[PDB]
């Protein structure tokens, strides 16, 4: 029911932007490197992965990765809706320039969008394929 | 006429008696059925009596010390009394010096048993609120439970103090009015604290920087309550907000503790769910798994009732030892926790208030009955109140069933056998209006045996005063002994008296077989028949009823929980144990009205034979007012039948301080089921017959 | 130049009148032309002895130091998408590597031979091997997370003191003032903890009608009150946060709190950090007493009192390693009227490779110069530029090994300093040895380089390197001596010295440090003697014995030598060296001698002159820089010209007591002073007040506490010293 956002090129994986906050990051966060790396034009679209009382959510939109993390038990429902809502805005937004950047997280100022909406769906006040993670890497 | 004589009693001494007459004699003491008990209504209303604002006058002699009554012998020759209690004579005092015969002193006037005198000398106290709010609910339940806050507060005195304490996660005790920045404490509300930590943590007229004077806060607090906003903290999917109570609750009294003790306040809490983070706890924040029902603690599948029930008891006590009074206000669809917090207002005289939202008539119409003034523009309330009892030598006191506690006196007044709070001549009532009852069970060890009861307690204005009831009933003549007993019965005021017993041995764990037991033994002391022969059974129409308000009060919702939630009992049962006779009555045994063209209002059986299709029936269990309306009827003449349920409910539906939940149904309709079962072992015909089958048999 | 020998017995003028310059690696013209600037980087001995013998027998200590993060006025910045590091010890391609297949390129400080990659690509033109200082960008795999946003949490006590001392005001104001110039992007977030015997957060959001101040009295266990609001983003609720720098000062006019938890506090403010990691600055002004972390009072010595420093626990040592661990770092300003046991509390801003800051007898009224000096001090502080969660690793060529650092960081594995924040004025100096005889190579280099997170969300890598020559001749390592890195690298040495043995002991080493060398320098060579490289270090030596750091005899109280040492340990080598032997100039008389070639600015070039009251005149008023301030003291026979003309006075006696600054007034005399003093605070980014009330009776003539070659009852003459040198080397 938790939080980890990451949006990358999926090319090369090159990471776009993201956001945390513990208070590990440290295994999941490799694992979505991972997943970028091996993301390719022959992937899935709209995928799901099962690790553990973890689970992985993502969608794939002209050439760029939304993954999400959180516990499995969170709503696979509710949690494909977030990333849309990250896609068009950031498709909106930055859509156009994502192919030319190179640099690391070319677009960390999407950082206070990304957490302004992260919320609106961890509050339950407020109101595609599955695979073992494992697996694909 | 001694019905005349029970409501004449009721009207002046706000007392109703098990029995009138009582037993001169060991031999019948013994073998009393239904205690000598009393129905006490310390502040009942009546027609505008005179306040004695000078002192009361108290007997000479160090362990009596009753008040000069109209049973006191006196002799305006020698300006000398002898109280009736010790016969101890007594010197007037010098401001009665001038005490005359055509013109004497008003406590001894017949009329004026029962009166109350005024105490000034101290500076009066300012009365003390602290709202102690949720604020894990929803917007639209919030906004309203801050309006309803928000109107209490305009109608407080200009002296009293005001505190606010809301909580959800942590808890926060509001510092008021601090100017320009707005302060709290924040506490986890995951670890309680006593009060002298808390108060070490923490820190003409006094007052805090928590309790403000009501008239220099007033719009700072205002403005306060009005930006409210629900916990800061999220509520993840599949769980409950985190509500730390138990712990909100405790700093409130903690607060006070350490800050007025022992003086009239009101802690007002305002809840919109379960405690979820104990102690206290009531259940997890799992919406997985229900809140507990009654077939839950039956199986023993409820860890938290005990711990939790234990810490609200704790509570309960300290406060009610300090003084002070606890209010619940709750509110919300699922199960609050009344079961495991009824101690709190049970034992101090705090209320207890319950529905589905507080954004209701419901709600909102009941919390500001409890602002409602009198002729003076002054709260129907009264605060540390202390009831102590006077009885002849011939008369001990077995204890009290009612909001009190025990301030454990000692004294030959008392019994050896205690019921309810007993081992005490004195009681304190933490929180009282003019409807609190308690009930006073006691015991027998020219003629007229003689009771006085003495009310301190703290008044609305501030001032402190003393109520003062003396009765006497007449000793039984031993040459009729048993015949004036038998004619001095007051069936109602003993079924509800019977009734205290039940439900305080039940919330206090067959009881039923209690209750039986005494029936049948009732049944063949003072009823007429032929040994092994039913049908000769008959009773006087001084006992006719006591069968009847059994078989309702034993098939009731006070003893048998199941088929309703424990909040539910628990709330039920608040109630009844606070109730005059009357009210109590109309509880165990709802008033049911018969509405058709053939004839006015008339009122009916609670008999299914009573369910017409062609007739409007009111039926008011004092919790609920109910409108039926026939198959036929449920489609100017037509209209005045129809609404004629509705006028006289309205009435009704606002004197009564819980305001009751209105129905309007008819036959067919899924509500119709309330009627259904407060009508008709198993039927009253039946139970009256295997009621006779033994009484007439062996004793 | 000069490759001769002096003796210090007769020139006694050996100070020159004009600025001491570093030297000059031995290098080939091309090397050297393509050296670190010395300002960034540089070492004790530019020549450096071949092996570990000849290095002993020289008993000077061999060591770096550095300003990696200082101001540049123009920085290469490369964007390879590939970054060339040599593929055994990860050096990064610098310009002294060795090109040879022109495809291929040999290591300087490993000598492994790397494949130049086709993308380098005449590969030697590449700017990564035309600068020695030069900015990267990091790729994904140098952090270990998104680039963390700026965090700002401000830190102040309100106790009674606190209020007294009206410190809190200005801050507010300051900050109000450079809001809008804090280093960051939209992402930047603001907090406020105000505190006393409790803990005081601050939420801040649109919805309400103003801040609420939430309070945790659990000293003993401490938590955040609140999820979303304390941290805030500055840039939305700029309005908020403005009108609370507005509120504050005015809260606790009248309180009673005489305790500080600062312990419980910088807890409080350490959770509220933690998952983001950022700067937390700490305002404090007396001992703390109340909680963990209290700290018992002490007796303040006096000119008595022999040399009989550490901490008295250690909680705020361990403090800032947790700190250190989340990427916070913490900076230290006490204002404080009495001791605080600074020995203790500048732990927390010395492992978090913070930096403290102390204004001794701050006062809103009383204490003019402090709150001018605290005012500037927090210009730079707030506007200056900053680095977050970042790492700093020194190389340096196989045989040569560093074993000791210091400066404000904490060291993970050797090498591998952590540094929660990075900032601009920040210094650092470590100490080196052969471990493997340099007959090899003939040529050695360092290079240090910072990894971290800019204010605007950018990984990026600066990096430094620095070549010298190596040599096996001990005259050489003498001919090569940096005199003024060495005192430097000593007074580290000397500071910790103290914290493990005692004042005695470091003042002692410092005292054998001039006489070991000296003394090994005649050994292979009547009056004193001394390479021409070294006439100053006796001089800079007694100078530093007789600076707050080591001084003895003085009056001096605790927290001052600590604060003293604080600095010694932070500071760049140049504002040691102004501190320890500030630059003395005559300023009544000022001419044309000067820098007359900005345009239309002249700025007099007035002589350096030495430290001795032997210098002064009641004539003539005379300028001293102390690198942080700049005490003009008067003569009291000063002529008339000057007062008039310059001070804007008719007489000596109504030349205002404390004097905050000079007048501008429209004299030709006047634009001369003030065009010297201009040019002298334009040669640093940290303001240096200017204080005139140095008079021949203000009772603040600690002017004169800095002509440090007279000799004072508790402390020797640099006659004396030399003549106790001198006694020593030829025993
Ligand atoms: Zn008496
Ligand atoms: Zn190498």
């Amino acid at each position: 029911m938790v939080l980890l956002t990451m949006i990358a090129r999926v090319a090369d994986g090159l990471p776009l932007a993201a956001s945390m906050q513990e208070d590990d990051l440290q295994q999941y966060q490799s694992q979505a490197k991972q997943l970028f790396r091996k993301l390719n034009e022959q992937s899935p679209t709209r995928c799901t992965l099962e690790a553990g009382a973890m689970t992985f959510h993502y969608i794939i939109e002209q050439g760029v990765c939304y993954l999400v993390l959180c516990e499995a038990a969170f709503p696979k429902k509710l949690a494909f809706a977030y990333l849309e809502d990250l896609h068009s805005e950031f498709d909106e937004q930055h859509g156009k320039k994502v192919p030319t950047v190179s640099r690391p997280y070319s677009f960390i100022e999407f950082d206070t969008f990304i957490q302004k909406t992260k919320k609106l769906y961890i509050d339950s006040r407020a109101r595609i394929m599955v695979a073992n993670i494992e697996e694909v890497l | 006429t001694y019905l005349e004589f029970i409501q004449q009693n009721e009207e002046r001494d706000g007392v109703r008696f098990s029995w009138n007459v009582w037993p001169s004699s060991r031999l019948e003491a013994t073998r009393m059925v239904v205690p000598v008990a009393a129905l006490f209504t310390p502040l009942k209303e009546r027609p505008d009596l005179p306040p004695i604002q000078y002192e009361p006058v108290l007997c000479s002699r160090t362990t009596c010390r009753a008040v000069l009554n109209p049973l006191c012998q006196v002799d305006y020759r020698a300006k000398l009394w002898a109280c009736n209690f010790c016969y101890q004579r007594n010197q007037f005092p010098p401001s009665y010096a001038g005490i005359s015969e055509l013109n004497q002193p008003a406590e001894l006037l017949p009329q004026f048993s029962s009166i109350e005198y005024v105490v000034l000398r101290g500076p009066q106290m300012p009365l003390i609120f602290l709202y102690v709010v949720d604020t894990c609910m929803e917007d639209e339940d919030l906004q309203a439970l801050k309006e309803s806050m928000q109107m209490s507060l305009s109608l407080l005195p200009p002296t009293a103090l005001v505190g606010l304490i809301t909580f959800g996660r942590m808890v926060q005790v509001h510092e008021l009015g601090c100017e320009g920045i707005s302060k709290s404490y924040v506490f986890r509300g995951t670890k309680d604290l006593s009060a002298k930590q808390l108060q070490e943590m923490l820190g003409p007229p006094p007052s805090n920087r928590f309790l403000q004077p009501v008239q220099k806060i007033d719009m700072n607090l205002t403005d306060l309550l009005g930006e409210l906003q629900r916990d800061p903290w999220p509520v993840p999917q599949g769980k409950r907000p985190l509500r730390s109570s138990g712990v909100a609750l405790s700093i409130a009294v903690g607060l006070l503790e350490c800050t007025f003790p022992n003086t009239g306040a009101r802690i007002m809490m305002f809840i919109g769910g379960p405690a979820t983070q104990g102690p206290g706890m009531v259940v997890g924040d799992e919406l997985k798994t229900p809140i507990r029902s009654w077939h839950d603690i039956d199986k023993d599948n409820a860890k938290y009732v005990k711990k939790g029930t234990k810490h609200f008891e704790a509570l309960a006590n300290r406060a009610a030892t300090t003084g002070h009074v606890i209010d619940i206000y709750a509110c919300a669809l699922d199960q609050t926790g009344l079961l495991e917090m009824k101690c709190c207002p049970n034992l101090t005289g705090g209320y207890m208030v319950m529905g589905d939202s507080f954004n209701t008539s419901l709600f909102k119409q009941t919390f500001q009955r409890v602002f409602t003034k009198d002729m003076h523009g002054q709260f129907k309330m009264g605060f540390g109140g202390t009831l102590e009892i006077k009885t002849s030598r011939e008369i001990k006191i077995s204890g009290a069933i009612g909001p009190c506690v025990s301030l454990n006196s000692k004294g030959p007044c008392v019994s050896e056998n205690e019921i309810g709070t007993g081992g005490t001549c004195q009681w304190k009532i933490c929180g009282l209006s003019p409807t609190t009852t308690l009930a006073i069970y006691f015991e027998v060890v020219g003629g007229r045996g003689a009771i006085q009861f003495v009310t301190q307690y703290q008044h609305s204005s501030g001032q402190r005063r003393i109520r003062v009831t003396t009765i006497a009933r007449n000793w039984a003549d031993a040459q009729t002994q048993i015949q004036n007993i038998a004619a001095s019965f007051d069936q109602e005021a003993a079924a509800i008296l019977m009734a205290r017993l039940a439900i305080y041995r039940a919330e206090t764990e067959d009881v039923l077989r209690w209750l039986d037991r005494q029936l049948i033994r009732l049944c063949q002391k003072f009823g007429e028949y032929h040994k092994d022969d039913p049908s000769s059974f008959r009773f006087s129409e001084t006992f006719s009823l006591y069968p009847q308000f059994m078989f309702h009060l034993r098939r009731s919702s006070f003893l048998q929980v199941f088929n309703n939630s424990p909040d539910e009992s628990s709330y039920y049962r608040h109630h009844f144990m606070r109730q005059d006779l009357t009210q109590s009555l109309i509880m165990i045994q709802p008033i049911l009205y018969a509405y058709s063209f053939s004839g006015p209002p008339e009122p009916v059986l609670l008999d299914s034979s009573s369910i017409l299709a062609d007739r409007i029936l009111l039926m008011d269990t004092f919790f609920q007012i109910l409108i039926y309306h026939g198959e036929t009827i449920a489609q100017e003449n037509f209209r005045h039948l129809l609404q004629a349920p509705v006028d006289d409910a309205q009435e009704i539906l606002h004197s009564r301080f819980p305001m009751p939940r209105y129905i309007d149904t008819e036959h067919g309709g899924s509500q119709a089921r309330f009627l259904l079962s407060k009508v008709n072992d198993v039927s009253l015909q039946v139970f009256m017959d295997h009621l006779k089958k033994l009484a007439v048999s062996s004793a | 130049e000069g490759l001769r020998v002096v003796n210090l017995l007769q020139e006694r003028n050996m100070l020159p009148s004009t600025p001491l310059k570093p030297p000059v690696p031995n290098l080939h013209e091309d090397i050297q032309k393509l050296n670190c600037n010395p300002e960034l980087f540089r070492c004790t001995l530019t020549s450096i002895p071949q092996t570990q013998a000849l290095l002993n027998k020289a008993k000077l200590p061999l060591g770096l130091l550095l300003h990696p993060f200082k101001d540049l006025v123009q920085l290469p910045v490369v964007t390879s998408s590939t970054i060339v590091r040599c593929r055994s010890c990860r050096t990064y391609i610098n310009p002294f590597v060795s090109f040879l297949d022109q495809r291929r390129w040999k290591c300087n400080l490993c000598y492994r031979v790397n494949d130049v990659p086709e993308e380098f690509l005449e590969p030697h033109r590449r700017p990564e091997v035309q600068n020695a200082t030069i900015e990267f960008m990091a790729p994904s795999e140098y952090m270990l997370r998104p680039p963390q946003p700026p965090v700002y949490l401000f830190v102040f006590d309100v106790s009674h003191n606190a209020v007294e001392t009206g410190y809190l005001n200005s801050v507010c104001q300051s900050l109000l003032d450079n809001l809008d110039l804090l280093p960051g992007n939209t992402r930047t977030k603001i907090g406020f903890i105000t505190f006393d015997s409790t803990i005081h957060f601050y939420g801040l959001q649109e919805s309400l009608s103003q801040p609420q101040m939430l309070i945790v009295s659990d000293i003993e266990d401490v938590f955040i009150p609140m999820p979303e609001n304390l941290l805030v983003n500055l840039n939305e609720s700029k309005e908020l946060v403005q009108d609370l720098l507005k509120t504050l000062p005015q809260m606790f006019t009248k309180t009673l709190e005489t305790q500080s938890a600062l312990g419980p506090a910088l807890q409080a403010a350490f959770k509220l950090m933690s998952p983001t990691g950022g700067r937390m600055s700490v305002f404090q002004t007396q001992l703390p007493t109340l909680g963990v972390g209290a700290l018992k009072p002490r007796e303040e010595p006096n000119h008595r009192s022999s040399a009989k420093m550490t901490p008295s626990t250690d909680f705020y040592k361990k403090l800032a390693l947790d700190c250190s661990g989340q990427q916070v770092a913490v900076d230290l300003f006490l204002l404080s009227g009495q001791y605080s046991d600074l020995a203790s509390l500048g732990c927390i801003s010395r492992y978090s490779a913070g930096s403290v800051y102390y204004y001794p007898s701050y006062h809103h009224q009383h204490n003019p110069v402090q709150v001018q000096k605290l005012q500037k001090e927090l210009q730079r502080y707030l506007t200056r530029k900053i680095g977050f969660e970042a790492v700093m690793r020194i190389r340096c060529t196989k045989g040569l090994s560093i074993h000791t650092f210091h400066g404000n960081f904490f060291v993970r594995s050797t090498d591998l300093l952590s540094l929660p924040n990075v900032n601009p004025d920040a210094g650092y100096a470590v100490q080196m040895s052969v471990e493997e005889s340099l007959t090899d190579t003939q040529l050695v280099s360092f290079q240090s380089a910072l990894l971290y997170t800019s204010s605007k969300g950018e990984r990026r890598i600066r990096v430094h390197t620095l070549c010298l020559p190596v040599v096996s001749t001990l005259n050489d390592v003498f001919l090569g001596a940096d005199v003024q890195a060495i005192s430097g690298l000593l007074a580290n040495m000397a500071v910790d010295r103290s914290m493990t043995a005692s004042l005695s002991d470091a003042r002692d080493a410092l005292v054998n440090a001039v006489i070991d060398s000296l003394s090994a320098y005649r050994s292979s060579v009547p009056g004193l003697m001394v390479p021409f490289s070294l006439r100053l270090f006796p001089l800079f030596v007694l100078a530093l014995l007789k600076q707050k750091s080591f001084q003895t005899g003085t009056n001096a109280r605790l927290d001052e030598r600590i604060f003293a040492m604080c600095q010694v340990k932070n500071q760049p080598l140049v504002y040691l060296m102004l501190t320890t032997h500030p630059s003395l100039y005559r300023v009544d008389n000022l001419s044309d001698e000067g820098a007359l070639n900005i345009s239309d600015r002249t700025i007099p070039q007035p002589p350096i002159l030495q430290l001795s009251v032997e210098k002064l005149s009641r004539d003539g008023a005379f300028l001293m820089d102390a690198g942080s301030v700049l005490m003009l003291w008067v003569g009291k026979n000063c002529t008339q010209n000057f007062l008039s003309q310059v001070l804007g006075v008719q007489n000596y006696a109504s030349i205002p007591q404390p004097m905050t600054d000079l007048p501008e007034l429209d004299t030709p005399e006047s634009a001369r002073i003030i065009a010297f003093i201009s040019w002298l605070r334009e040669q640093r980014p940290f303001f240096p007040i200017l204080y005139v009330i140095r008079d021949e009776s203000p009772m603040k003539a600690n002017f004169l506490q800095n002509m440090i070659e007279d000799r004072t009852e508790s402390a020797l003459s640099y006659y004396e010293f030399l003549l106790h040198i001198q006694q020593q080397v030829n025993k």
